[PDB]
């Protein structure tokens, strides 16, 4: 669920 | 016969974004798991890529417009294009001398034989290196390389994008910038824009082949365990 | 006043399993992401632990009986107890001289201050080190340390176990081995078995506190991204 | 789903 991408974004 | 303000701003903000997210000394590489020369090189290169994805995200966030896309469109574009921006940004480390990405001494110098030892066959590395030598021959200005990365990122024709009209309108604006920049600022560059556009279609074909071989890798737990949580997120297929 | 054959076999196979999965030279540590002294030490220690989980699995597979448990019971016991076997096996690197795990020179020597820089508070590291110094004082035979690890792994009272009767019957057999081994082979060890049993209950209390702080960590993507795919699998809560 | 554990086991 792109937990890291969201955070990085 | 002259760029706009909003034109030169786009170049300025893109070029600065690149400087902030690309170290020409490759001095953070010592923090990766070391290279080893099975798939001996998979740990080091997995970290190489994951570090790189972190940078491509930083660049992306400063492309004008990108910030205002939905979180879902940002993810969709990053997931589908990350490997292309990495292949793109690596040209700045690629050496026509050696046919290798020379990020350091003998350790962070990456033969084609190193990337085999991360589980990639020649049916990928061969056109990968033709792409790299071609891209190097184009002797791009910083202004063009940066623009080429941004245009590649803002492609509407990627799986999962929802606002393909707003995205395409952003990609359009950037293409207009590259056409104009080359027209005015690059002497002898009358075939350049078209050759740069060609490099994108090569990237899609690299992307495809790489996606195949990543799947074969990602499906073997003994190999996927050597990857990072960011790599599996970005190259995985969770979908939103 | 004498061990059985099946007794001495259990000791032999356990002791050999330990030798095969624990390097006293800590010579593979150079392949981890280096230590750094935010959470500067999280990358190196995450790799330390992940490497260790790989070893604890190797040990586990050679405990007699374990192989014949269902894949689900093996996973349940490993997931709930891995951190305990790691705390256990680390005693062999812990130095009463220094109050640190000395796996190398100044780099792989781990102060309590290093583990803070991986996101652990003293409410964990304090009893962790009391546990370690206590366990070191017990001056365990290799035969006992190995047995203590196996007994800890084969606990029926762990979340997710399904065949708690077969597991407990395996744990029972091993306790009988440790009681008998100490009775016969360890002079002056008439309170030892009971002190060793005490060390298990300390492990549960460490386990609990560590599980709390891991959750807080694992819930912050900027920190969980520094972990490995194996660590998130084993310490995560997927359940079967 | 413990894809790695299964493999390792
Ligand atoms: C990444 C960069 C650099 C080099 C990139 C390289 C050289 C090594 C092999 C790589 C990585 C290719 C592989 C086919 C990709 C494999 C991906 Si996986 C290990 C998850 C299977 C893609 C790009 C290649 C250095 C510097 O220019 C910074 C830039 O960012
Ligand atoms: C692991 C071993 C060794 C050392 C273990 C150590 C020292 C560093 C801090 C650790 C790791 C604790 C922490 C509280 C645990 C943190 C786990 Si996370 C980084 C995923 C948040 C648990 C055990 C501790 C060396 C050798 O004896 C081999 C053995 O196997």
């Amino acid at each position: 669920k792109h937990k890291i991408l969201h955070r990085l974004l | 016969h002259m760029l706009s303000d909003e034109q030169m701003q786009i170049i300025n903000s893109l070029v600065e974004a690149h400087h902030k997210t690309y170290d020409d000394s490759y001095s953070d590489f010592v923090r990766f798991r070391p290279p080893v020369r099975r798939l001996s090189m998979l740990p080091h290169l997995a970290d190489l890529v994951s570090y790189s994805i972190q940078k491509v995200i930083g660049f992306a966030k400063m492309i004008p417009g990108f910030r205002d896309l939905t979180a879902e469109d940002q993810i969709a574009l990053l997931k589908s294009s990350a490997i292309e921006i990495i292949m793109l940004r690596s040209n700045q480390s690629f050496s026509l001398e050696d046919m290798s990405w020379s990020c350091g001494g003998p350790d962070f110098k990456y033969c084609i034989n190193d990337v085999t030892k991360a589980g990639h066959t020649l049916e990928l590395l061969e056109p990968l290196v033709k792409f790299q030598v071609g891209l190097k021959k184009l002797k791009l200005h910083e202004e063009e390389h940066v623009l080429l990365m941004a245009i590649c990122l803002l492609s509407p024709d990627r799986p999962g994008v929802q606002d393909h009209v707003r995205i395409e309108a952003l990609q359009d604006r950037l293409c207009d910038v590259l056409q104009a920049y080359i027209r005015i600022q690059h002497p002898g560059g009358r075939l350049l824009y078209a050759k740069m556009i060609q490099k994108l279609a090569d990237l899609r074909s690299l992307n495809e082949e790489h996606s195949k071989q990543y799947r074969s890798l990602s499906f073997q737990p003994e190999h996927s365990m050597q990857l990072t949580p960011l790599v599996l997120e970005v190259f995985g297929s969770e979908v939103s």
